[PDB]
């Protein structure tokens, strides 16, 4: 139980990393708000904290995903509400030249958080997911299997992938 | 700077910054997230951010 207490630690904290991570990216930061890098560093914190202080604020909708993967939150409709907003984001950066790259791109942003989450099935519905992002790439250049190549690479099966496909 | 360049953009120049990244993301016996921070930015630069490119 002193494990089980241990592995959630390692879990929540790896999150703030994350999210610290994300703060140095983010450009909509201010350096002098260093307060918030402080708390990050300073001590775990609750995951409702994490959630709405940070993740909605900051529209980290990966962090958002994979805190809710943790909390083990299973509603369906907002997982997917937080999914269509990450995509919606990723089209809001995206030029057209780019398909190719936003291509790599958005595979990149998908596999990593696909691979935190695809163990389960709750935040990573590959049967709902698939449509849904070949639907959102389809107003895009295509080629056959850039789609399918991500779930691969996320850590699905191959015999998983081909019988949800199938149905 | 690798997690931010646009420091060593403004005083070095995009040029510079873009031959730096390269020899990081080749340099030996850097970590996987150096090298490949670097390859992203070299590659992509910043997104949405500083953009890499040919203008006429």
């Amino acid at each position: 139980e002193f494990l089980h207490e241990l592995e959630e630690k390692m879990e929540v904290a790896r999150i703030q990393l994350q999210i610290q991570e994300t703060l140095q990216r983010q450009y909509s930061h201010h350096s002098s708000v260093q307060d918030a890098v402080s708390q990050l560093d300073s001590e775990l914190m609750d995951i409702t904290k994490l959630y709405g202080e940070f993740a909605d604020p900051f529209k980290l909708a990966e962090c958002k995903l994979a805190i809710i993967h943790c909390a083990g939150y299973s509603d369906p409709i907002l997982v997917q509400t937080l999914w269509q907003d990450i995509i919606e984001k990723e089209l809001s950066d995206s030029v057209t030249l780019s398909s190719s790259d936003r291509m790599h791109a958005l595979s990149l942003k998908i596999v990593l958080l696909g691979k935190i989450y695809a163990g389960t099935p709750r935040f990573f519905p590959l049967d709902f997911i698939v449509q849904f992002l070949e639907q959102q790439v389809c107003t895009l250049n295509w080629d056959v299997g850039f789609v399918i190549q991500t779930m691969n690479e996320i850590g699905v099966p191959l015999p998983r992938l081909l019988e949800v496909y199938d149905q | 700077l690798l997690v931010e360049i646009e420091r060593f953009f403004k005083l070095h120049q995009e040029d510079q910054a873009c031959a730096t990244c390269l020899i990081l993301a080749c340099s030996t016996c850097d970590r996987e997230v150096s090298a490949w921070a670097t390859r992203a930015f070299f590659r992509y630069g910043g997104e949405a951010q500083m953009r890499f490119t040919t203008l006429p």
